[PDB]
């Protein structure tokens, strides 16, 4: 699954 | 330890060709078992391997989501990190990130990952606690101050110890005939001769699974770390690995050179040597 | 940063003159990841070349694999030709039965 990633 | 679940996604910026592709592939150690590429004519999350398939629509349908929304999230970071090295619009850049989890033979996280990677070099990554980072320039420092302020590293250690370690478990279960199988590398020595005086002795190792291996030569007992030529690791297009060392050694000598195979498919490690 | 491919041509099991297999090209360590890889049949680009989907090693550096079906004999020599930033013009690599 998948992981919501973050603006850097 | 015994496994791993890994995400590794490319985003790269190129100027006057379109916005930045980007591609995800999911791997349970060596085996790939997914993939999202921005490029794909309909991007969607799709099966690598046979035992996701089975894993129902809405499975497809959140993953699928997840990746066009980190496409986006991609895309304005490949715009930020241009600013943050004051960056033209006219270069191509990567961005670059991993992020899983290890468990234990019994399932248990052994430790979680979310690291990043801009143009080759090392950027920023959540630490082994899951609660700081390391940025590793001024650049990176502005990601982990964001970061920070948003509560970042608690998003990905409630994802690495928890949605990680839990999916990790049911894929392992879903194709644990593949998954959980490890097939011992075929091993053989082959020798070359170069001229009159010396001869290469290869050491094969074939049809491997997973691709962590360790072959080595030693000439009296003595490993010959300096003088052994060392492919790297190939896939062989099955699943399986392929790998060689050589050594040249003086003709008539060859008896005195021994290659040790480790591989956890194998219950004692190999020694070999040639045999004509 | 560029990083230069290493580059492996070899086949999926050991060949056999007249015996189907699989002609493999496997880069590695390069970056960025625009790569160009040809397979060769006596200079002449096969067509019908997949590949693996693009991932990179712990150390950020790409790989792929490229590969085709086909028929060793003595007769036919079989090559990689591969193009990245790194490189001036394509480096080919000539499929060696022992390598």
């Amino acid at each position: 699954g998948g992981k919501k990633k973050y603006q850097l | 330890g015994s496994h791993s679940m890994r995400y590794f996604d490319t985003a790269m910026s190129r100027p006057g060709r379109g916005e930045p592709r980007f591609i995800s592939v999911g791997y349970v150690d060596d085996t790939q078992f997914v993939r999202f590429d921005s490029d794909a004519a309909s991007p969607r999350e799709e099966p690598r391997a046979p035992w996701i398939e089975q894993e129902g629509p809405e499975y497809w349908d959140r993953n699928t989501q997840i990746f066009k929304t980190n496409t986006q999230t991609d895309r304005e970071s490949l715009r930020n990190l241009r600013g943050y090295y004051n960056q033209s619009e006219a270069g191509s850049h990567t961005l670059q990130s991993m992020y899983g989890c290890d468990v234990g033979p019994d399932g248990r996280l052994l430790r979680g990952h979310n690291q990043y990677a801009y143009d080759g070099k090392d950027y920023i990554a959540l630490n082994e606690d899951l609660r700081s980072w390391t940025a590793a320039d001024t650049a990176a420092q502005i990601t982990q101050r964001k970061w920070e302020a948003a509560r970042v590293a608690e998003q990905d250690r409630a994802y690495l110890e928890g949605t990680c370690v839990e999916w990790l478990r049911r894929y392992l279960e879903n194709g644990k005939d593949t998954l959980e199988r490890a097939d011992p590398p075929k091993t053989h020595v082959t020798h070359h001769p170069i001229s009159d005086h010396e001869a290469t002795l290869r050491c094969w190792a074939l049809g491997f699974y997973p691709a962590e291996i360790t072959l080595t030569w030693q000439r009296d007992g003595e490993d010959q770390t300096q003088d052994t030529e060392l492919v790297e690791t190939r896939p062989a297009g099955d699943r399986t690995f392929q790998k060689w060392a050589a050594v040249v050694v003086p003709s008539g000598e060859e008896q005195r050179y021994t290659c040790h195979v480790q591989h956890e498919g194998l219950p004692k490690p190999l020694t070999l040597r040639w045999e004509p | 940063i560029q990083r230069t491919p290493k580059i492996q041509v070899y086949s999926r099991h050991p060949a056999e003159n007249g015996k189907s297999n699989f002609l493999n090209c496997y880069v590695s360590g390069f970056h960025p990841s625009d790569i160009e890889v040809d397979l060769l049949k006596n200079g002449e680009r096969i067509e019908k070349v997949e590949h693996s989907d693009l991932s990179f090693s712990k150390d950020w550096s790409f790989y792929l694999l490229y590969y085709t079906e086909f028929t060793p004999t003595e007769k036919d020599e079989y090559a990689c030709r591969v193009n990245h930033v790194t490189l001036s013009q394509p480096k080919i690599v000539k499929w060696d039965r022992d390598m």
